[PDB]
């Protein structure tokens, strides 16, 4: 009951689509960061503002574990100062992001033959997301003067597009699970110290 | 409505600048993925640039740092600013909307980049030589700039058997074109053959008589 | 690294009512929503035919059907019609640029094999006065489009100083016509005697050479 429940986030059997990204608030526990990195089975483990190792002696008030699934090429978009569909309209890290981005290929978990249409991403949006904003709207996108009134058609599109993950895709198009750890500041989540 | 009307293309020297305008009606430019795609003479389609509804802009690798895409919200207009224009940028340029595949295109506008001055052609006779009884005769429309040049035969009276070829850009940067026509051999000694070349850009009309 | 679209064939011959398949291949397995099919007549802008690799764009005839997945996709025109003779492109929309097109496929009219008429044109005296000599070899009313023209100067196979161009398929006999210019300086032209062009085509059992000797009548 002391250790931070990082297995709940990382080892979970199903992840949210990037548009409806998941946030687990983490407070009052100790964070290993040895088990997390040193079991380096992750395709990406980048830490902005903090050394990845020599991190488990520092205390914070709470830490947020955001989790989702994107395609392989889109992992590089999960970083401060990036632009693109995922950064603009699904998940935007702040320009001064202090925390770690961890990502691993999940083709064996999230690709069905014939395509997995569960995982979606927001294709149409008028403005870019504010950092750490979550948009879960399904209202029809109005690309023209004529109002859509919730029907598809010309200038009227459904805002979310499915990844359709097939296991025969290029690795940049295979599913990739992503956990973004943000550290935020009486500090109570600490490392082993 | 629902069109995309372009303008701004023309003639510039290498290192010159243009600004292509693309006016839309039927949708909202700022609310769509708006893209620029070019096509060289005789070549295929190459994507050039894109502006997202949210603002992000992405460019083809061969235009980065020289092209900038923009939009005016009021006039509902997309823009492509082209600086340091290389000769390879010579193409028909189109603006298009991308909903799911590019569904609305524009009529296009022509961008020509060259260091050659406007020049009318010299018209030379491809006279009927030894060449069934079918003779070939034509005109070589050589060393003109810019495109194009129109060719008729016998003031338009002779149209059967005419083949006017697409121009070739030469190493000099000028264009050369051929207009041939096939006639019966017995016709060679009886009827006169004149080719008429109109080159509007340099404003030159040439009538050349072809005979063996 | 990037995705390369490759089309097959590059030229395609068929008749009205024929069934036509154009194939597009990707350098990587890609989502099928990525690619669209466009049609283009000469001197005109592309028209979107298909998107999401099978969805028929509104207003486009039913004879057009898209299919495929992974790395292979197909445009299929079920019953060819006169208005469907054009160039066709596939395109992948990558949701992160670049967007990439196929090389295109020109869909031409099938007719029976026809051999060309071959004519040699020596340089004009008017042009020779100006210090350049341009010989012109003409291939007339041939089919199919594929023909090889080889310039021969004193029986030397000439390369690099020639240029050619082809008319579109003729409106009433569906043939092609080709023109080739060999360009030389005046002095270089006067340094040789025999000027010839050699044509190889399907309708020609042997290559046909049309020649002349400079300064002869
Ligand atoms: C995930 O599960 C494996 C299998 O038991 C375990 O070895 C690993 O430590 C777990 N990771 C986390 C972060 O709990």
């Amino acid at each position: 009951t002391n250790l931070c429940p990082f297995g709940e986030v990382f080892n979970a059997t199903r992840f949210a689509s990037v548009y409806a990204w998941n946030r687990k608030r983490i407070s009052n526990c100790v964070a290993d960061y040895s088990v997390l990195y040193n079991s380096a089975s992750f395709s990406t483990f980048k830490c902005y503002g903090v050394s990845p190792t020599k991190l488990n002696d520092l205390c914070f008030t709470n830490v947020y574990a955001d989790s989702f699934v994107i395609r392989g090429d889109e992992v590089r978009q999960i970083a401060p100062g990036q632009t693109g569909n995922i950064a603009d309209y699904n998940y935007k890290l702040p320009d001064d992001f202090t925390g770690c981005v961890i990502a691993w290929n999940s083709n064996n978990l999230d690709s069905k033959v014939g395509g997995n249409y569960n995982y979606l991403y927001r294709l149409f949006r008028k403005s870019n997301l504010k950092p750490f904003e979550r948009d879960i709207s399904t209202e029809i996108y109005q690309a023209g003067s004529t109002p859509c009134n919730g029907v598809k058609g010309f200038n009227c599109y459904f805002p979310l597009q499915s990844y359709g993950f097939q296991p025969t895709y290029g690795v940049g198009y295979q599913p990739y699970r992503v956990v973004v750890l943000s550290f935020e500041l009486p500090a109570t989540v600490c490392g082993p110290k | 409505e629902v069109q995309l009307v372009e303008s701004g293309g023309g003639l510039v020297q290498p290192g010159g600048s243009l600004r292509l305008s693309c006016a839309a009606s039927g949708f909202i430019v700022g609310w769509n993925y708006m893209s620029w795609v070019r096509q060289a003479p005789g070549k295929g389609l190459e994507w050039v640039s894109v502006i997202y509804p949210g603002g992000s802009t992405y460019y083809a690798d061969s235009v980065k740092g020289r092209f900038t895409i923009s939009r005016h919200n009021s006039k509902n207009t997309l823009y492509l600013q082209m600086n340091s224009l290389r000769a390879e940028d010579t193409a028909v340029y189109y603006c298009a909307r991308e909903a799911y595949g590019m569904d609305v295109w524009g009529q296009g506008t022509t961008v020509t980049v060259s260091s050659a001055s406007t020049k009318g052609p010299s018209v030379f006779p491809l006279a009927p030589s030894s060449k069934g009884g079918t003779a070939a005769l034509g005109c070589l429309v050589k060393d003109y700039f810019p495109e194009p040049v129109t060719v008729s035969w016998n003031s338009g009276a002779l149209t059967s058997g005419v083949h006017t070829f697409p121009a070739v850009l030469q190493s000099s940067g000028l264009y050369s074109l051929s207009s041939v026509v096939t006639v019966p051999s017995s016709s060679l000694g009886t009827q006169t053959y004149i080719c008429n070349v109109n080159h509007k850009p340099s404003n030159t009309k040439v009538d050349k008589r072809v005979e063996p | 690294d990037d995705i390369v679209m490759t089309q097959s064939p590059s030229f395609l011959s068929a008749s009205v009512g024929d069934r036509v398949t154009i194939t597009c291949r990707a350098s990587q397995g890609i989502p099928s929503s990525y690619l669209a099919w466009y049609q283009q007549k000469p001197g005109k802008a592309p028209k979107l035919l298909i998107y999401a690799a099978s969805t028929l764009q509104s207003g486009v005839p039913s004879r057009f059907s898209g299919s495929g997945s992974g790395t292979e996709f197909t445009l299929t025109i079920s019953s060819l019609q006169p208005e469907d003779f054009a160039t066709y492109y596939c395109q992948q929309l990558n949701s992160y640029p670049p967007y990439t097109f196929g090389q295109g496929t020109k869909l031409e009219i099938k007719r029976t094999v026809a051999a060309p008429s071959v004519f040699i044109f020596p340089p004009s005296d008017e042009q020779l006065k100006s210090g350049t000599a341009s010989v012109v070899c003409l291939l007339n009313n041939f089919y199919p489009r594929e023909a090889k023209v080889q310039w021969k100067v004193d029986n030397a196979l000439q390369s690099g100083n020639s240029q050619e161009s082809v008319t579109e398929q003729d409106s009433k006999d569906s043939t092609y016509s080709l023109s080739s210019t060999l360009t030389l300086s005046k002095a270089d032209y006067e340094k040789h005697k025999v000027y010839a062009c050699e044509v190889t085509h399907q309708g020609l059992s042997s290559p046909v050479t049309k020649s002349f000797n400079r300064g002869e009548c």
